[PDB]
């Protein structure tokens, strides 16, 4: 279309048509940047990151429903279908 | 006679400040349109349609609010429940 518009005012968008003449020039900054953002933070999130199935041993979590019935057991529970 | 004193000098009120330019044509209906609006209870008056408007929410909303509030007051005690236990306390 290119109908004429008015350069005066700035957006954060750029505005209208943005085509800046060193396009090439910034690029080559915010790639710089964009690529040093992201393995400066997988890094970071490295330690952060765990795998899901097979962190304890069940034996833990066995033992841990053990604690569960020495607990329940001394607040003297009924089971949940129990009438 | 009885005028005040002649030393008073006095002088005519500025606004202070600049004359900004007038950055709106403003339209003489839209301004009395609000001005019809916010001034509205200057010419209210009482009719049937009146009446229903504070019918419904100044005794009858309230009315039906407060049958749900205080009936149901502490009835429902949702912490943690099982399949077959009671879900009030009445």
């Amino acid at each position: 279309g290119r109908y004429p518009f008015p350069k005066d005012v700035i957006s954060m968008t750029g505005g209208w048509w943005a085509n800046p003449s060193n396009w090439k020039l910034n690029g080559l900054f915010a790639t710089g940047i964009a690529v040093g953002l992201a393995l400066w933070v997988s890094t970071a999130t490295l330690p952060y990151t765990r795998r899901r199935e097979g962190i304890t041993s069940e034996s833990d979590i066995s033992k841990w429903n053990a604690a569960a019935g020495v607990w329940r057991e001394r607040h003297g529970k009924i089971s949940t279908g129990e009438a | 006679e009885l005028k005040p004193s002649s030393a008073i000098q006095r002088g005519p009120l500025n606004k202070g400040g600049w004359d900004a330019p007038h950055a709106l044509h403003n339209d003489g209906a839209i301004d009395r349109y609000a001005h019809w609006r916010t001034f509205y209870q200057e010419r209210f008056k009482y009719t049937r349609a009146t009446g229903k408007s504070t019918l419904i929410f100044l005794v009858a909303f309230p009315a039906l609010i407060g049958y749900v509030a205080y009936q149901s007051e502490g009835l429902f005690e949702f912490a943690g429940k099982r399949r077959g236990e009671s879900v009030t306390t009445r």
